[PDB]
RNA sequence: AUUGAAAGUUUUUUUUUUUUUUUUUUUUUUUUUUUUUUUUUUUUUUUU
């Protein structure tokens, strides 16, 4: 379902960012914070994806993780885009915190696999 | 306190090499500013100190520090903001109508209204 | 809705120059940001509309979307002016980050088809 | 056709009152819009 999506979405967004001298996920929890409070603030969803454009364009956004993004969110209810931004927020931040490698979480489609994941080890 | 008569302008400042003087190291930030002059909607309410009568003893001292903060805002007037050393910002209360609303007799309705001026 | 004449207006915008050494758009983002500052230091519509033309008779500006930001800009209101020019801004700087290709954005009219072509 | 039987464990009672997720917390500290460029060249105050 909508978890699926987040998963594969924060899958995308936690790639690590070339020429950086630092491992990092492509993205920051910064950037999942303002694309929150954008959408709670601007209550539009047109509005969000233009912020999201912008955000893939100052290229600090994985131009896969924007496509998945922009195709998720069109055609897609308020209530419906804040539950799953809270769910890509979510996910991403339990990567963050058990820092997860990128290489062996890759290759996971389903919320299911990754629970199964996290629990094996 | 919002503004109403507000304008934003836009200055860029550029560092300068002290060694070869003149060349910009690229450390050119443009920021972002109000006009020199604009009204804004200032309301404050202080409860428990009377200032147009005066405490007379009790905990006193503090009617003094804030008639000296309220003389120096309308005077001088306080520097806030983000530089504040190359003189941006700099706020100042030109006048503000004193109302002094009093439980026991009437509270809704003000007992005393004055100009800040005579306050000070 | 505000949001198509934006899109509009920046794929008009987005037209290579022609006679240049390097592909780049006709017009630069420096303008863009140029014309929002303008905007907010004025506050009117008219002398913006002014300095539109001023720019568009210099060059830098694509006389077809000169003449749409003419006719949206022609009669609105100063927030709704704002918005558009907001809007515009955001979705050059979208266009030009993603180094999209004019020939491929030039049947678009919409924000919602604009929106599909970014995300296949 | 049990020694032999025919009776609702039922009525009645509000889990209610007292309590502000509150006080304190300045998105500021630093950076010269400078820098190389001669308003220059051509022209007889002059004939029947």
């Amino acid at each position: 379902d909508l978890l699926d999506i987040a998963t594969r979405i924060a899958i995308s967004a936690i790639k690590p960012k070339p020429k950086s001298n630092k491992p990092e996920p492509y993205v920051d929890s910064s950037t999942i914070n303002s694309l929150l409070s954008f959408l709670q603030s601007r209550r539009n969803v047109n509005e969000l994806l233009l912020y999201i454009m912008r955000q893939a364009g100052r290229d600090e956004i994985d131009e896969e993780t924007g496509k998945l993004l922009l195709a998720s969110l069109k055609d897609r209810e308020l209530k419906d885009a804040v539950n799953l931004l809270g769910y890509v927020k979510w996910v991403y931040d339990t990567l963050t915190g058990l820092k997860v490698n990128y290489n062996n979480v890759k290759g996971v489609k389903t919320f299911k696999e990754l629970v199964n994941i996290l629990s094996k080890v | 306190a919002i503004a109403e008569k507000y304008s934003i302008s836009q200055r860029t400042m550029v560092a300068i090499n002290r060694v070869f003087g003149g060349q910009m190291p690229g450390h050119l930030y443009t920021l972002d500013y109000v006009d020199p002059g604009s009204e804004f909607s200032f309301m404050m309410m202080i409860y428990n100190l009377n200032l147009i009568e005066g405490e007379k003893d009790w905990k006193a001292k503090s009617v003094e520090a804030l008639k000296f903060l309220l003389a120096t805002l309308v005077r001088e007037g306080i520097f806030v903001g983000a530089r504040k050393s190359v003189g941006y910002g700099l706020i100042k209360l030109v006048d503000a109508k004193v109302s002094l609303y009093k439980a026991p007799d009437h509270l809704v309705s003000p007992v005393i209204v004055k100009k800040l001026e005579e306050v000070i």
